[PDB]
């Protein structure tokens, strides 16, 4: 829907040097406004964003508690985990977790998430009901376990049903300029012969925001899925998105392919063709 | 804004 | 535990254009295990004024990353980005090219 807050942590094992890597990310849509990393001088949770650095040092000083208690409760994790699966001392061992509300057009709740990661597969999952666990395999029913008895979800609902939203709302508030624009993507085309009788069409969207797009080619209006090269969606660094997608055509036949391009900042898509 | 609740599996 | 390789992109924030200050972009994405190397190269020579924004992962828990690095483009600098893997027998070095 129209509007998501979502917090990303990963937490990774070092055994032979120290305490484990504790990196926490906030997101509003695909915007980054907070940031704790455990390797950095601060030590605390630091802005990312303009319209979050007008918050009070209570919330700074909040968020910096709640987040080393974060650490601290993935600290414990990796333990028990390397334990669950048996795993040796010797290994590095990662942990993520993803929570955070969807909001719609009118800005009530659409959906809570909470998902949990060890190694880059899913361990345990809260249900969309927002009752109940997915648990990937049987380490992870001694978890889902654990946290039935802990009445978990209960609290979990509290929060992204309650307090999640409640401060999205206030976010898309105090950021108006920048998180309810839409950034049309500027499009151009590139040639480049490749072989005696080949060139490549590489289609262009630079400077776009929200990051959803879709590129498609078309050789003579029938969609080519085949022959092409698509890159996946990169951040310009500015707070916007670039995509491209090129095919590669047999020189003298450039005209016949058109590339189409997407966003909600467009109302009719855009077809683009070779024009000097 | 962050939870308030440490989740240990 | 996994295990997916990191696809590189390096890229210049604006179109480049020769004289004219710009940001050159190394995105690794879609890659696990987190630990990672990444620098920005000038003529082979490493670029130490490197920024990089916080570690995150996508739907598939794959995590991606940018390095970034003010600069200057030209028609003889050439700029490249080398990022060494658990994934790699050995380091990628992928030169920038301004048409992509």
């Amino acid at each position: 829907g129209s509007h998501s807050m979502r917090y990303f942590f990963t937490s990774v094992s070092r055994p032979g040097r120290g305490e484990p890597r504790f990196i926490a990310v906030g997101y509003v849509d695909d915007t980054q406004f907070v940031r704790f990393d455990s390797d950095a001088a601060s030590q605390r949770m630091e802005p990312r964003a303009p319209w979050i650095e007008q918050e009070g040092p209570e919330y700074w000083d909040g968020e910096t508690r709640k987040v080393k208690a974060h650490s601290q409760t993935h600290r414990v994790d990796l333990g028990t985990l390397r334990g669950y699966y048996n795993q040796s001392e010797a290994g590095s061992h990662t942990v993520q977790r993803m929570y955070g509300c969807d909001v719609g057009s009118d800005w009530r709740f659409l959906r809570g998430y909470h998902q949990y990661a060890y190694d880059g597969k899913d361990y345990i999952a809260l249900k969309e009901d927002l009752r109940s666990w997915t648990a990937a395999d049987m380490a992870a029913q001694t978890t889902k376990h654990k946290w039935e008895a802990a009445h978990v979800a209960e609290q979990l609902r509290a929060y992204l049903e309650g307090t999640c939203v409640e401060w999205l709302r206030r976010y898309l508030e105090n950021g108006k300029e920048t998180l309810q624009r839409t950034d049309a993507p500027k499009t151009h085309m590139t040639h480049h012969a490749v072989s005696d009788h080949e060139a490549t069409l590489r289609c262009w969207a630079l400077s776009f925001y929200p990051a959803e797009i879709t590129l498609t080619w078309q050789r003579d209006g029938e969609d080519q899925t085949q022959d092409t090269e698509l890159v996946e969606t990169r951040p310009a660094g500015d707070g916007t998105f670039q995509k491209w997608a090129a095919v590669v055509v047999p020189s003298g036949q450039e005209q016949r392919y058109t590339c189409h391009v997407q966003h909600e900042g467009l109302p009719k898509p855009l077809t683009l063709r070779w024009e000097p | 804004l962050l939870s308030x609740f440490g989740t240990p599996t | 535990m996994i295990q997916r390789t990191p696809k590189i992109q390096v890229y210049s924030r604006h179109p480049a254009e020769n004289g004219k200050s710009n940001f050159l972009n190394c995105y690794v994405s879609g890659f696990h295990p987190s630990d990672i190397e990444v620098d920005l190269l000038k003529n082979g020579e490493r670029i130490e004024k490197v920024e990089h924004s916080d570690l995150s992962f996508s739907k598939d828990w794959s995590f991606y990353l940018l390095y970034y690095t003010e600069f200057t483009p030209t028609e003889k600098d050439e700029y490249a980005c080398r990022v060494n893997h658990v994934t790699l027998s050995q380091p990628k070095i992928v030169k920038w090219d301004r048409d992509m």
